[PDB]
RNA sequence: GUGGCGAAGGCGGCUCUCUGGUCUGUAACUGACGCUGAGGCUCGAAAGCGUGGGGAGCAAACAGGAUUAGAUACCCUGGUAGUCCACGCCGUAAACGAUGAGUGCUAAGUGUUGGAGGGUUUCCGCCCUUCAGUGCUGCAGCAAACGCAUUAAGCACUCCGCCUGGGGAGUACGACCGCAAGGUUGAAACUCAAAGGAAUUGACGGGGGCCCGCACAAGCGGUGGAGCAUGUGGUUUAAUUCGAAGCAACGCGAAGAACCUUACCAGGUCUUGACAUCCUUUGACCACUCUAGAGAUAGAGCUUUCCCUUCGGGGACAAAGUGACAGGUGGUGCAUGGUUGUCGUCAGCUCGUGUCGUGAGAUGUUGGGUUAAGUCCCGCAACGAGCGCAACCCUUAUUGUUAGUUGCCAUCAUUUAGUUGGGCACUCUAGCGAGACUGCCGGUGACAAACCGGAGGAAGGUGGGGAUGACGUCAAAUCAUCAUGCCCCUUAUGACCUGGGCUACACACGUGCUACAAUGGGAAGUACAACGAGUCGCUAGACCGCGAGGUCAUGCAAAUCUCUUAAAGCUUCUCUCAGUUCGGAUUGCAGGCUGCAACUCGCCUGCAUGAAGCCGGAAUCGCUAGUAAUCGCGGAUCAGCACGCCGCGGUG
């Protein structure tokens, strides 16, 4: 705001895993506030991929997050008539922000008949350095790490 | 428009209704006959300077009461006219219907009498300026918190409206315990009509 | 370099030649030789003129491109005189410090340019004194205020130039000057009652700074694309009645257009009148039936029939007379009252006693910090006060006590069951009280206000939400809620009736609803609320109909009965990525309900048909937590008629 900065929204962990990420991951899901679908949904997911070549759901999922999340994203800003954009460093939160964000929004998009058979899926090629979600990330990395030229002083 | 009736905001918090009966299957009949009654005794009160006025009622009879500042020329000689006070009543409310007069003191204090009485000045050709500023030198003596007035319309008897008024002493309208008191007379001279607002604070 | 030099105009790379002035010390000399200066002469930025050279860059005039309503301008590409040198002419500038020259006298503090003396002495870098320049601050005094102040705009003497309300006008005429352009000198006739200087309070600025706010930023869901509902413009019409027009008009007045409402249009009708008072004859008026008529109305039938009596009156009322008169949603929101919108729930608007100012006026109310706050602290020629802010009012979050029916059922028997015996424990209902105050504990900070953290508690820093809207701004809105000044109509702009618009459709704009599917569509089973409404109303139950519904009947004027088994939800079985078992527009046929009557023009039911639409460019909107998103329920208005409006709760 104007004032100054403001609280961090406290979640609270599911009871299942006992893990706030999961918590998270459903609260992305779900539209509508329709919230035991989004459950059921990441619950038959998780069972999907121990089930098939799987180890632990946790596992495998905290994987593909730290295979996805970005470490380096640019800002486009304004002077004074004439825009350009420059990295900068990533804060924790905003990171696993963007990192659910995009595996939920490119399972989205898969092209197979069940919600299920997509995320487990889109997060078993994630935790493989494998799908939409790592070459977001890298096209991320790749325009940082280029753009520093009118961010050197910036 | 940004003010609210201030004895209206305060209705069912310090104050009452001014009609108080309980009815039902019998409300909408009731309230006109209310409405006829205090829309006809604007008749006497032309004359004898009423304030405000009380109806209950009983199973069949409608209990009146008046407050006035002239108890004599109201009631008679010795009681030729609340007679016919009665007996016309009848005539429309077709019910008993029994007057109990009560007399108003300290009249100078009185947001309808103070205004009633200011706005018949305006008609009879008198400068405004100084019949607000007299009104509130006689309501400050009667002993009174504050005191506000407000006249407004083609003043003089001239062109375009505008409006002005004087205070004296604290009003304070935001005060929800305050028994402030109010009201809205007219009047003209000789041109269209004049509007004359007055409140008065009376502590709490 | 607020450095240097020059009488001014002016003068900036370097070397040489010719030359003017200033400053300082000394004390050889002359002995008042001085100051000012009408007329006269000399010099005098830039532009301009003449003769002959020179000409890179820049650039009047001019050409071409743009922009605009136009652009003989500003902007871009070019481009001639000129800007440069020698010699002549011109003689003007806001040629300014808008401040003539000479001389003496009158507090202080501090920089810098060029010198001279004394001390300590590497003083050659430091201290003190003293001349002449050049700046800043400041006293007496001066000034109408601004201000000036040993570089006077102070106190005084000498000499020169110039002024006497604003226009006409630096004009005309004469005269001198100039190649010219022009320069110098310099009126009147007539016309106005002001024109000015400096400062004061407001309002404005395509002036600046600080802050705040779903104002941007971070997000989630939309609008704009498609079909339908609804309002507006436009066009059309016999009429498409009137009002609202950026934010702050456009699901607005309208919280209910088939007739009524209804103002509009076409036909059929009336004139003291549909509605009010008076005065007289007088006085009790009716309703009902039958023919004609679309009705309005007219013509006939039983008759509107004394309710006060002293014999002498008064209330209701039809007609008539009878004219005073009535009647108008006709005009003027720029003649008004009253009632609203918006800045905006933003934080402001004034007074008394003092002090300041020649005066209008100022101060307070400015400054630092903090705050949602002109809310508080500190400082300060101010010290206090009033309306605004906050508090007092309502609802929600916790509980004690009083009271247990129609509410409730924990310890008991009983049935279909809280039902019936029993009880008021629990929940609940509703009166009266408690509880939240930076009130304690730690740190920051001027120890202050305030901010950050903790304890305890149902709740913590205005706990959450409502009501409450200052002085003022927009000649904002409304003569159509109601009133009302002036104007207008009166056998019609008044009044009565039937039928028709207000719902017309080549289109354009706003606000909404339903979807484009698998986080879905269909079939069967199982659950969980709250606010409200009800007498000619809400309808239990049983039966008939596939259905909307119908019949017989039952309780309830209500914590008792009913509206009312909420829908998303959960569990099974299907369907398989397709214009489809998605979507439900449009059309055909058959019904139901209200109503005297559903063609124009109602809502609902069933069978048949099965459109566009596969997530929507520029642009643009709502929202900071039980909120956004999503799902149902109730009622005001109302025979009937809601995707709109006002509320309620569920998931979140």
């Amino acid at each position: 705001p104007r004032k100054g900065p403001v609280a961090k929204r406290d979640v609270l962990p599911d009871p299942i895993y006992n893990s706030k990420l999961v918590t998270r991951l459903i609260n992305r899901v779900m539209v509508d506030g329709k919230r035991g679908i989004a459950a059921n949904i990441i619950y038959n997911s998780f069972d999907i991929i121990k089930e098939s070549t799987g180890n632990d759901p946790l596992e495998v999922f905290e994987q593909a997050m730290k295979n996805v999340m970005p470490v380096l994203e640019v800002k486009a800003r304004r002077v004074g008539g004439s825009n350009y954009q420059v990295p900068v460093e990533v804060r924790p939160e905003r990171r696993t922000t963007l990192g659910l964000r995009w595996v939920v929004n490119y399972a989205r998009l898969r092209g197979e008949h069940t919600m299920e058979e997509r995320l487990a899926k889109e997060i078993m090629d994630a935790a493989n350095n494998t799908g939409a979600s790592v070459k977001k990330r890298e096209d991320t990395h790749k325009m940082a790490d280029a753009n520093r030229a009118f961010a050197h002083y910036r | 428009g940004q003010k609210v009736h201030p004895i209206g905001m305060r209705v069912g918090i310090i104050r009452d209704w001014d009609a108080k009966w309980y009815a039902e299957k019998e409300y909408a009949e009731f309230l006109h006959e209310d409405l006829r009654i205090r829309k006809f005794i604007a008749t006497k009160l032309a004359d004898a300077a009423v304030s405000t006025i009380e109806i209950e009622r009983a199973a069949n009879r409608v209990n009146i009461s008046i407050h006035t500042a002239k108890p004599g020329m109201v009631i008679g000689k010795g009681g030729s006219e609340v007679e016919n006070l009665r007996k016309e009543l009848n005539k429309l409310t077709g019910k008993r219907v029994h007057i109990n007069i009560v007399e108003i003191k300290k009249p100078d204090l009185d947001a309808k009498l103070v205004g009633e009485g200011i706005a018949r000045q305006l008609e009879n050709r008198v400068a405004f300026r100084r019949a607000q500023k007299q009104a509130i030198q006689r309501a400050m003596r009667a002993g009174a918190k504050g005191i506000k007035t407000q006249v407004s319309g083609r003043l003089n008897g001239a062109d375009i409206a505008r409006s002005e008024g004087y205070s004296e002493g604290t009003v304070p309208l935001h005060t929800l315990r305050a028994d402030i008191d109010y009201a809205w007379e007219e009047a003209d001279t000789t041109y269209g009509k004049l509007g004359v607002k007055v409140w008065i604070y009376r502590g709490e």
